[PDB]
């Protein structure tokens, strides 16, 4: 269950991996070696559930990486931050076939000042971010979107189904706020 | 084993199609597969997400190997 729990007498856990730097700077992506993916029966593009410190969780898409060590997982700063981990920390990864196309999500900019200072947030940030990307997201995520001429961080307030979903073309996106 | 591409394809409703193709198969063989399941070329695109690209927008005569769909990929059917 927890990263922080174990029984004394236990078959080892191949799904505990050491956090390493991303080469792919995408918020939705984590990378494993192909042998580690084979061992975990993970398929390229599968949605996965990651567990970090302080019972934080994240959902990502898993890709193979030929430079990744078998025991390591590459992830970007945004995912590290959502998991409350640092490089060299341990996370757990598990298959997450439970993820459905979402009916609606509710997000908001965590900075109260940005909307006034930039271009339309849906058109300049959210749409380009999610469009044709089929990203998994989880309630509580803070994610960073690089649009226009400055990045804007968004928090996921809620998803339907809860607490995670894939943002599909017919997913209703509510930003307020 | 002679190179195979396993493709998992999300339908518009979010469930899956799955099929293994020889990697030397023409991309046309994949178009034909989704069409046979109810998703004809003129109604649906077939997307990959890393990188984001429109697979249906590729040369149907090229092989899966040629077009970089190998050995595993998750694709997405999306109404045109
Ligand atoms: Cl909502």
């Amino acid at each position: 269950d927890d990263l922080s729990t174990a029984i004394l007498k236990q078959k080892n856990r191949p799904n505990r991996l050491i956090v390493d730097e991303a080469i792919n700077e995408d918020n939705s992506v984590v990378s494993l070696s192909q042998p580690k993916m084979d061992e975990l029966q993970l398929f390229r593009g599968d949605t996965v559930l990651l567990k970090g410190k302080k019972r934080r969780e994240a959902v990502c898409i898993v890709l193979s990486d030929d430079t990744c060590s078998d025991e390591k997982i590459r992830m970007n700063r945004v995912v590290r931050n959502n998991l409350r981990v640092r490089l060299g920390d341990v996370i757990s990864i598990q298959p997450c076939p439970d993820v459905k196309y979402g009916k609606r999500i509710h997000v908001l900019p965590i900075d109260d000042t940005v909307e006034g200072i930039t271009g339309n947030l849906f058109e300049v940030y959210l749409k380009p971010y999610f469009l044709e990307a089929y990203r998994p997201i989880r309630k509580g995520d803070i994610f960073l979107v690089r649009g226009g001429m400055r990045a804007v961080e968004f928090k996921v307030v809620e998803t339907d189904p809860s607490p995670y979903c894939i943002v599909a073309p017919d997913t209703v996106i509510h930003c307020e706020g | 084993a002679e190179p195979v591409s396993k493709l998992r394809i999300r339908t518009p409703s979010g469930e899956f199609l799955e099929r293994r193709f020889l990697a030397s198969n023409k991309l046309q063989i994949v178009f034909d597969f989704v069409a046979s399941k109810g998703f004809p070329w003129d109604e649906y695109k077939l997307l990959s997400t890393f990188p984001r690209r429109d697979v249906t927008q590729l040369d149907p005569n090229k092989s899966l190997l040629e077009v970089k769909l190998f050995p595993q990929e998750t694709l997405f059917l999306e109404a045109k």
